């Protein structure tokens, strides 16, 4: 669920664990303090999340990565197009 | 000589335990943390004020 979800209420996942909320948080506390799953639960509104905070270097870095992939794909298209024309309109 | 260092060792261990129990989450009531550390509320409040200062 931490792999798929982003932010979730306390009671929903407590129900999905078939056990009480206090047991849920007491069981995940020793998990998070062992640095195996990252979570920052709030015990005032019953809202918990994963989603590590965002750093400026990361945002535009991933933006540049997407640009790189786009350039590679648009470069690869043309050769395939050319070999498509070659077998039909060469003669 | 053990009784000379027992109090200081207890205080240091209390600090460690409090930081451990606060660590796993964020904004929370004082009643829950007092129940977790089985102490009163006023002393926990003063300890938190000293730590944050």
């Amino acid at each position: 669920m931490a792999k798929y979800y982003t932010r979730i209420t306390m009671k929903r996942m407590a129900q999905l664990l078939d056990l009480s909320v206090d047991e849920s948080e007491a069981f995940l506390s020793n998990l998070v303090v062992n640095k195996t799953i990252f979570a920052k639960v709030d015990r005032l509104a019953g809202i918990i999340n994963f989603q590590r905070p965002k750093d400026p270097n990361n945002l535009l870095n991933d933006w540049s990565q997407k640009l790189n992939s786009l350039m590679s794909l648009v470069n690869k298209t043309t050769h395939l197009i050319a070999k498509e024309e070659m077998i039909h309109n060469l003669q | 000589i053990i009784s000379t260092h027992l109090a200081k060792l207890y205080d240091n261990l209390l600090e460690q335990n409090l930081i451990r129990v606060i660590e796993p989450f964020s904004r929370v009531q004082i009643e829950h943390i007092s129940s977790l550390i089985k102490l009163s509320k006023a002393d926990v409040e003063r300890k938190l004020s000293q730590m944050i200062l």
